[PDB]
RNA sequence: CAGCCGCGGUAAUUCCAGCUCCAAUAGCGUAUAUU
């Protein structure tokens, strides 16, 4: 895949995601702000009828755990066009841009980041992408931005902390709708470096079950990542049974 | 091979057609004969089925496709090469020319 | 079949014998042809080929 | 009727407006759909005839097995039904209870006979061709679809002369002779 | 190929009749009319034909190799089935002696 | 015997890649893509049952 | 449109049959069919057919493999039959 | 005991008594007696090598219908035993779980519907 | 003009949606665990986590083997014994003949483990835990559950045999 | 079922190239007894 190479862009099974077919397949998203690259990724220009230029961006699975999961074969991605997503652990916003591309103009991405210096980049990106709201605040205390966030459709959590289960529970009990989706990226080394990764994943899944999130499906992100897991689950406030 | 020497399992090589008989071609063996005989038996079986069907045909059968299909003077079915028509109207012909 | 024998007397002693083809097709010597002398008629279980060789096993 | 809720179904387990136990699974409607039976009472007349056959077979069975009366009457019944065409075989006595069905009689009706004779592509086509006056059984024209064909009478089920169907098939084979009227 | 005699073809039933086209002797107007490009289009036609030929040959090769593999491992599983059946036959008689 | 254990380990290491996805380190060159393709109908996520 | 599929249909064949483009590159088993909706794009940092015909080593490989397939296809057929029957007529 | 027709006549003496209202021979016996005696003989032959579940399977009956039939039959059996105990009359011994065979059993053909005993209590 | 072959409209039991039987009318291949070699579970290491089944406790009491002490002697490493809600519910359903087993299960060295499934079936619950995560060791003496755990690769099995516990399919125990 | 045996040939012939695969390894099998 080089410059000037032709590809055929067709829809993925997931809504808002596309595949560029060629000698090598690519996962792509439709660019909200055409003509710019967030982190120097390859971009694909499609002329569509006067013809107006439409541009797509390549989603790197080594750079984004969500792309690694989609390529590894998740069944249910709750992130969809038009939906409200609460992104926890926004960082510079590389995967946040792709989440914004997936949810599209009608969607809203509440991107919560604690550190101020990646928060500057997140705020600057939010100008070109109007559906991203930067929340420069600790995700461990959701009561601070309760005036800012209301009733999201999905919660994605990419934060790597030992208490991420309590963080996810505290945000889901306030902002997540019932029968909503929770997509969690788990790093066993960041959670507990002593015990093995299978033990870490099992304990985190059990903690979600205690906090009333029902795990639907389980995935390990190889060969893109080592000892990284994605848990997709449903917030059943009524009852898991 | 529990109790067989590897000298017991030597390869016995195949013999060829005689040079005086080389005009007739390759010397068949059982492997060639089986292919020839199987081909003949398959052909004869389907020919027997066709003969039986031709014998047991009912003269009084009627199909709606008899209005479409045609039979030539020899008594065989006419199958159109291009038809799925063949004739062009004068309006089409004028534009094409 | 030709070249097996040299005369109809030689054929007539061996009439009724098993013969076979290098292919493996089995047959029987049936009668001696009048002309030419060494030739004979044989019946096999299948059609044989002009590339075939007919063999008769004796001791 | 809308779909019952869970608490309603428990109080209304027996409720069904479309399937009743007296309908017997709509077996009659199934058989008439299979063999294009137009009259509504034909299945039940056939069923009464099948019931007579099965009642007589049951009585012959309750007779002792080494009874010349029983053996003679069972062979008489098997031969008569086989000659009509209701029974495909004469081998077993038990076919007089197992293989006597309404469908067995309905397979001897004229449109089913024509469809098996390849005269018509469907039984419904055969029905229409019968009512339209194309079919004769011997010299006699039959415009009744309910007419039952015997094994002997199969050999004279043919197209009527001067039939457009007969002219069409002869014209297809290029064997139409207008002296014969086709 | 199979050669059906023309008498049988003449007497075959309507469903069972054989469709056999004749060659055409005369050039039709559409045959004369048809335009065939050259140069780069001819080279593209050559390229596509070679690519499709290689694709079909490769698919056939892979199917034949898979067929050989499944035949061998089916034979192995047949042997395993016989030995397991014999063991279960022995075990049933050994049980029923106790019961 | 050491050489045969070595070649057995190489064979098993080649076979494990066909059995399942194996971490081989992160990408070093630029992202060329998926050299074997992307399937949208196949799901490899192990699903929780009750 | 129909015209769009007509003008790009070879590009959509070289992707359907991409497993027969490089002897060293092998793909996962995908029975790819042309979708009802698609688009043709260009990567920002000449169609696939033109690039592949511009590559000369690939053309040499395609020609060699095609000739081998031709040998396999024509062996044992009518030409063999006629040569075998001519050997009998010659003497 | 090795003799056959004597043991058969003893076993089927109740059916012949019930339905002949002797004609014990197979070339003379007709009707329901013939049908039920053939069924008894065939069931007895099939019992030893047939799995009991596939051999004896009751006719499907609704719960309240079958429970009422069993209750009325048990009332009949208990009444019969009570009179045969008051007027001191010796009766054949019957097993603890199984029902007692009586004339109502043989005439009504109740054994097909309610079975010889209660399989649930027999299992427990 | 009238059509030919006129028939009375009736209920088509094959194709009518109002009837119940007609009213009734992606591929998932799970990934192989990265904890596993071809049959060897390499991620597992002490302290092990042992899912206990009810009959394991009963045979432990019959053979007078301490649970935590016996597991530590069997494995020569520290262990965490886990009793699920369905296992404790099965012990409670066992009745008043098993209150000793109930109390020895209530022992605080055994850590409880919550269940979010309907019913109380320890066999399917433990097998589902096993098929999800490869970090557990299944302690049981049930023949069927033993066969299921033996069919699942990478899962150690503990049993009560003779005087002490015996381990199976754990290469580390020498 | 099997096949070191073929038709010539023993300086005679270069052939399923020495048929392929598996496991332990200075060790590795069999028989019988026994937990
Ligand atoms: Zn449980």
């Amino acid at each position: 895949a080089r410059g000037g190479a032709k590809v055929v862009i067709e829809p993925h099974r997931h809504a808002g995601v596309y595949i560029a077919r060629g000698k090598e397949d690519l996962l792509v998203t439709k660019n909200m702000a055409p003509g710019e690259s967030v982190y120097g990724e390859k971009r694909i220009s499609v002329e569509e009828p006067p013809p107006t230029k439409v541009e797509y961006r390549v989603w790197n699975p080594f750079r984004s755990k969500l792309a690694a999961g989609i390529m590894g074969g998740l069944d249910e991605l709750f992130i969809a066009p038009g939906k409200k997503v609460l992104y926890l652990g926004a960082a510079s916003g590389t995967s946040v841009s792709h989440v914004s591309d997936v949810v599209g103009p009608e969607g809203v991405v509440y991107a919560v980041e604690f550190s101020h210096r990646p928060g500057r980049e997140l705020i600057s990106m939010a100008k070109k992408r109007p559906n991203i709201i930067p929340i420069i605040e600790d995700a461990r205390h959701p009561q601070k931005y309760r005036m800012l966030i209301g009733m999201v459709d999905c919660v994605f959590a990419d934060v790597a902390q030992p208490d991420q289960a309590r963080i996810i529970a505290l945000n889901s009990h306030m902002f997540l709708k019932d029968q909503g989706g929770v997509v969690i990226s788990i790093k066993a080394n960041c959670i507990d470096s002593t015990v093995d990764a299978e033990t870490v994943f099992a304990r985190e899944v059990q903690k979600l079950r205690e906090e009333r999130i029902k795990p639907l499906e389980q995935l390990t992100l190889e060969p893109y990542e080592r000892d990284h897991c994605i848990v997709v689950g449903r917030y059943m406030r009524s009852g898991l049974k | 091979a529990k109790l067989v020497h590897d000298v017991q399992k030597k390869q016995h090589r195949e013999r060829s057609q005689l040079t005086s008989r080389s005009r007739y071609g390759f010397l068949e063996k059982h492997k060639d004969y089986v292919k020839r005989a199987q081909d003949f038996h398959r052909k004869q079986s389907t020919l027997k089925v066709l003969r039986e069907k031709a014998k047991e045909r009912n003269p009084d059968e009627y199909y709606h496709a008899m209005h479409s299909r045609k039979t030539d003077a020899k008594g065989l079915l006419i199958s159109s090469r291009h038809g799925d028509d063949e004739s062009l109207s004068m309006d089409q012909v004028k534009l094409l020319k | 079949i030709k070249d097996m024998f040299s005369s109809a007397m030689e054929v007539a002693r061996f009439e009724g014998a098993q013969i076979k083809t290098v292919s493996g097709i089995r047959g029987e010597i049936k009668r001696a042809l009048s002309k030419p002398e060494g030739h004979y008629r044989a019946a096999f279980e299948d059609k044989i080929l002009m590339s075939d060789i007919v063999i008769l096993r004796s001791w | 009727v809308r779909k019952l809720k869970h608490h309603e179904q428990k109080l209304l387990k027996k409720v069904d407006f479309l399937e009743w136990k007296q309908d017997q699974g709509h077996r009659d409607t199934q058989v008439m759909r299979t063999y294009h039976i137009q009259n509504r009472e034909d299945y039940h007349k056939y069923n009464r005839i099948c019931g007579d056959i099965r009642r007589l077979a049951n009585k012959l069975s309750l007779l002792p097995p080494t009874d010349p009366f029983r053996r003679k009457h069972e062979q008489l019944l098997l031969d008569k039904l086989y000659a009509m065409g209701v029974l495909t075989t004469k081998s077993k006595i038990s076919d007089l209870e197992n293989k006597v069905t309404v469908s067995a009689i309905c397979r001897r009706r004229l449109p089913v006979i024509m469809h098996r004779l390849k005269m018509a592509e469907t039984i419904q086509d055969a029905v229409k061709f019968i009512e339209q006056g194309h079919v004769r059984v011997g010299p006699n024209l039959i415009n009744d679809p309910a007419y039952l064909v015997t094994r002997n009478m199969e050999d004279y089920v043919t197209w009527v002369d001067n039939s457009k169907i007969k002219k069409t098939l002869l014209r297809y084979r290029n064997q139409i002779d207008d002296f014969d009227f086709s | 190929g199979l050669k059906v005699p023309k008498a049988v073809q003449k007497e075959l039933p309507f469903k069972s009749q054989i469709h056999q086209m004749k060659p055409q002797k005369k050039k039709t107007y559409m045959a004369k009319r048809a335009v065939v490009l050259g140069g780069d289009e001819k080279k593209a036609r050559s390229f596509i034909q070679k690519v499709l030929t290689i694709s079909k040959a490769k698919d056939s090769k892979r199917k034949e190799q898979k067929a050989s593999q499944r035949k061998e491992r089916l034979k192995k599983l047949a042997k395993m089935e016989e030995e397991k059946s014999q063991r279960d036959k022995e075990k049933k008689k050994e049980y029923f002696a106790q019961n | 015997s050491r050489v045969k254990k070595r070649k057995k380990y190489q064979k098993a290491q080649k076979k494990l890649k066909s059995v399942r996805a194996v971490y081989s380190g992160g990408q070093s060159g630029v992202y060329e893509g998926e050299k074997t393709g992307i399937k949208k109908g196949l799901t490899r996520s192990v699903k929780f049952k009750n | 449109d129909d015209n769009m599929r007509r003008e790009v249909q070879r590009d959509l064949l070289l992707i359907k049959h991409r497993a027969a483009l490089d002897p060293k590159r092998h793909y996962k088993k995908q029975r790819w069919e042309v979708p009802e909706r698609f688009a043709i794009g260009t990567i920002i940092e000449s169609t696939i057919l033109e690039t592949l015909m511009g590559d000369e080593a690939s053309n040499k490989y395609f020609k060699r493999k095609y000739n081998e397939i031709q040998e396999k296809s024509t062996s044992g057929r009518k030409a063999h039959y006629k040569k075998m029957k001519e050997m009998r007529k010659k003497r | 005991q090795n003799d056959l027709e004597l043991q058969q006549f003893l076993r089927e003496s109740h059916l012949l008594s019930a339905f002949n209202n002797i004609v014990y021979q197979d070339d003379q016996v007709i009707g329901k007696a013939r049908s039920r005696t053939l069924e008894m003989r065939l069931n007895r032959l099939s019992r030893v090598n047939g799995h009991q579940d596939k051999i004896n399977k009751l006719e499907k009956v609704p719960m309240h219908i079958r429970r009422g039939m069993i209750d009325k039959h048990v009332k009949r059996i208990k009444k019969y035993e009570q009179e045969a105990a008051e007027g001191g009359i010796v009766l054949s011994k019957v097993k603890k779980g199984q029902f007692r065979k009586i004339e109502s059993t043989y005439k009504k053909d109740i054994e097909r519907r309610i079975g010889g005993s209660i399989k649930a209590r027999d299992k427990e | 003009t009238r059509k030919f072959g006129l028939v009375k409209r009736t209920l088509n039991t094959k194709k009518d949606q109002r009837l119940k039987k007609n009213q009734e009318n992606t591929r998932n291949i799970p990934q192989v665990s990265s904890a596993l070699f071809f049959q060897y579970n390499q991620a597992i290491k002490p302290p092990y986590q042992v899912l206990i089944d009810t009959n394991f406790i009963n045979f432990s009491i019959q053979k007078k083997v301490d649970i935590v002490r016996g597991m530590m002697d069997c494995l020569l490493a520290k262990c965490n014994p886990l009793i699920t809600d369905c296992v404790m519910a099965e012990l409670e359903k066992l009745g008043p003949k098993y209150r000793i087993a109930l109390k020895l299960a209530r022992d605080p060295r055994i850590k409880r483990l919550s269940c979010s499934h309907k019913g109380t079936y320890a066999d399917d619950c433990l097998v589902h835990r096993v098929l999800q995560h490869k970090c557990y060791i299944v302690a049981t003496n049930d023949a069927g559950l033993k066969q299921r755990i033996r069919k699942i690769p990478g899962i150690p099995l503990m049993s009560v045999g003779g005087h002490a516990y015996v381990i199976e399919k754990l290469p580390d125990v020498f």
